[PDB]
């Protein structure tokens, strides 16, 4: 009866691993964030807008570094905010971005590289 | 009366008239406020306490007594009142 | 020099430097009561800076 | 060469991107980011005055009245132009910025593996930000610049590390001072021994080093100082001040710092946010008392970039007041300028957006400190 | 009541033996003057 206010789901490292190992058809965007990081407030609003634009044509998820610190380090996260763009084609390699990139830049990566 | 209450405070509540080593400002406050609010100080204690508000006057007073400054600093940490009867251990 | 600038209204010190004297020596915090002693450390005030105004800026520009 | 003297910032130009990431034990709601500002005014200790990319220092240095040039590489795409247009707007020299038309700015190609039942990534192609070559260095900048500034983020890239030490050689040949602003990224917090080996070569080349309190304790012994802070006398305090249960502002002795000291080091600064600036020279040491007030503006406070403003304020005064290295009283007065710059930087959302000007910083310094400390 | 303010900077000069010590209602030491005391400020 009441629509939820937030579209981006928070996933554990174990849940994210199964999502990556499993079969996917849409691009997978993974956000690493922390509630204490100031720029993550700005990034959180951009990814919610990106989820609205890509209703079912993309899957937007987020991972907290306070809960999955070891997982983030193994994923080569050097700082926050960090985004991973994972293609549904298993041969293509993922794209890792750093910093508050513009919303249009995210769309170009998803459309042209994902 | 004000003899049993004092004894009661000593025995039941552990009262003792412990020495209070006051600064010249604190010593002047207690001696002057007993006279009034804004009045000419008349008692010799409050008049002397008014003079002692200046450390320069204290140094002049100390020299006239022939003692050093540190000795005067030690004389203020002295037990006041009467002394107990000296011990006689047999 | 002085007393001619003063007569004409030309710029000059308000007090003649020749007829200007020091204020000797005053109480040095040991001959003073507690309420008249200078604090050992300077105290923050919120009034410690001079208020800016138009007059200060114009006077400096006219001085140059 | 015009005045003020030029400064060069070396590394990657990024928008925001806080590098120093550790684990905090007080998380807010994972979705309601309106609660996250409460962590800006009760921050983790490693995030009290966070640093950032070297481009933040260059921008902040120019706003404080200095002149700065950025040395690095961006891609030939649209986001690369936006970063360059950001630094040109802030009047940062960009002749030292090289374009790589075949790369995408701030984009790293990585491959995902599933080693020992866990998900890991490995770098396939580094971004243009971490791919500046030695032949691409602008030697006119390195000749003119009096301070060469870089962070430890360049040590995470094999290409930049080789390029970094060629830039240092040229800068020293031309008499420039080397400023190492540590700002340890996430990987370098894993273990003390691996990090000390990784940074030792760059540590020895530096004439000026700025580290946070957390970084310094991590490099020496993290558990010893944590135990030291948590000690409470069992029966009575050793002095009256210990009874007040005040915050710990421990000043490290120069003998504790000795494992990190070398011959060419002129000034070591340890920052406890903007609250304390511990300084160490070959001749003397001491602490500058500062302050912070983010609760004065609870809805616009943001600590990101305040570490860069402090570093920029230090470089602003070092270039124009060379006697800071030898005079302790002069050094303390000039470091209070850096404290004021850090305070203002915490009053605005966004690092670049909130960097203060010189006159605003000078005004705050005179308002906060009594006139005898100016 | 009326407050007398110093018209110039300078050094106060008077004979403290002509006045009587007192404590004010603000807790400060002061002197009570029962005569026409002459106080000098050397500016």
């Amino acid at each position: 009866f009441v629509r939820e206010d937030y579209l981006v789901r928070k996933l554990s490292a174990q849940e994210l691993q199964d999502l990556v190992k499993g079969e996917r058809k849409v691009p997978l965007i993974v956000d690493f964030y922390a509630t204490w990081c100031g720029p993550c407030i700005l990034m959180a609003q951009e990814l919610e807008m990106l989820a609205v634009e890509y209703e079912s044509n993309a899957m937007i998820v987020k991972v907290d570094t306070d809960d999955e610190y070891e997982f983030a380090r193994d994923m080569q996260v050097r700082g926050l905010p960090t985004l991973f763009f994972i293609s549904p084609d298993p041969s293509k390699d993922a794209i890792r971005t750093e910093g508050l990139i513009p919303l249009q830049m995210m769309r170009d990566i998803i459309d042209n590289d994902m | 009366t004000e003899d049993e209450a004092r004894r009661r405070n000593w025995i039941e509540r552990g009262w003792a008239p412990w020495e209070e080593i006051l600064t010249p400002e604190a010593d002047f406050a207690r001696k002057s406020l007993n006279e009034g609010e804004e009045v000419p100080l008349q008692s010799p204690e409050a008049i002397e306490a008014f003079k002692m508000l200046r450390p320069s006057y204290r140094k002049k007073k100390i020299k006239e007594m022939g003692i050093t400054e540190d000795e005067w600093y030690a004389k203020q940490f002295e037990i006041r009142g009467d002394k107990p009867p000296p011990l006689d251990t047999s | 020099g002085f007393e001619l600038d003063k007569k004409l209204g030309r710029p000059h010190p308000f007090i003649d430097p020749t007829k200007k004297k020091q204020i000797e020596t005053t109480l040095t915090s040991d001959e003073s009561w507690w309420n008249w002693r200078k604090p050992e450390k300077e105290q923050w005030s919120r009034w410690q800076r001079r208020r800016p105004d138009v007059e200060t800026v114009f006077l400096k520009a006219m001085a140059e | 060469y015009d005045d003020p003297p030029l400064v060069c910032c070396f590394g990657a130009v990024q928008k925001e991107f806080v590098p120093v990431v550790r684990v905090h034990d007080n998380p807010m709601h994972p979705d309601i980011y309106s609660q996250w500002k409460m962590l800006q005014w009760d921050p983790p200790e490693f995030g009290r005055a966070p640093g950032g990319p070297p481009s933040n220092v260059a921008i902040s240095h120019v706003r404080l009245g200095g002149r700065a040039a950025f040395m690095g590489k961006v891609g030939g795409d649209d986001y690369g132009e936006e970063l360059v247009l950001m630094m040109n707007k802030e009047r940062v020299q960009t002749r030292g910025v090289k374009f790589d038309e075949g790369a995408s700015t701030a984009c790293t190609r990585v491959k995902i593996k599933f080693e020992d039942g866990k998900m890991k990534a490995e770098t396939v192609k580094e971004p243009p930000e971490d791919s500046l070559l030695a032949s691409e260095l602008n030697l006119a900048v390195l000749k003119e610049a009096r301070i060469f500034h870089f962070n430890s983020e360049v040590l995470t890239s094999p290409t930049m590390e080789s390029t970094l030490f060629k830039a240092i050689q040229w800068s020293k040949k031309f008499g420039g001072l080397i400023f190492f602003d540590l700002n340890l990224p996430l990987p370098l917090w894993r273990s003390r021994n691996e990090t000390r080996k990784l940074i030792k070569k760059s540590w020895d080349e530096a004439n000026i080093i700025e580290v946070s309190q957390q970084e310094l304790e991590f490099l020496l012994d993290e558990e010893y100082y944590e135990r030291r802070r948590n000690y409470t006398p069992q029966y009575f305090a050793e002095d009256f001040e210990q009874t007040k249960n005040r915050r710990d502002y421990y000043h490290y002795t120069p003998e504790e710092i000795k494992p990190l000291w070398h011959d060419d080091l002129k000034l070591l600064v340890v920052t406890d946010g903007t609250l304390r600036l511990h300084y160490y020279t070959p001749k003397f040491d001491g602490v500058v008392v500062g302050t912070e007030d983010v609760l004065i503006t609870p809805f616009t406070c943001d600590r990101t970039g305040s570490g860069d403003a402090v570093v920029a304020g230090i470089m602003r005064k070092l270039t124009t007041c060379p006697e800071m290295f030898e005079d302790q009283d002069v050094l303390e007065r000039q470091l209070r300028f850096a404290v004021a710059a850090g305070i203002i930087s915490q009053w605005t959302i966004g690092a670049v957006r909130g960097f203060p000007t010189e006159s605003a910083t000078q005004n705050l310094k005179e308002q906060v400190y009594v006139p005898s400390m100016w | 009541a009326e407050h007398v303010r110093a018209p110039y900077n300078g050094k106060i000069k008077f004979n403290e033996d002509l006045v009587h010590p007192t404590r004010t209602r603000h807790g400060h030491p002061a002197f009570l003057c029962y005569i026409d005391l002459s106080v000098i400020i050397e500016s």
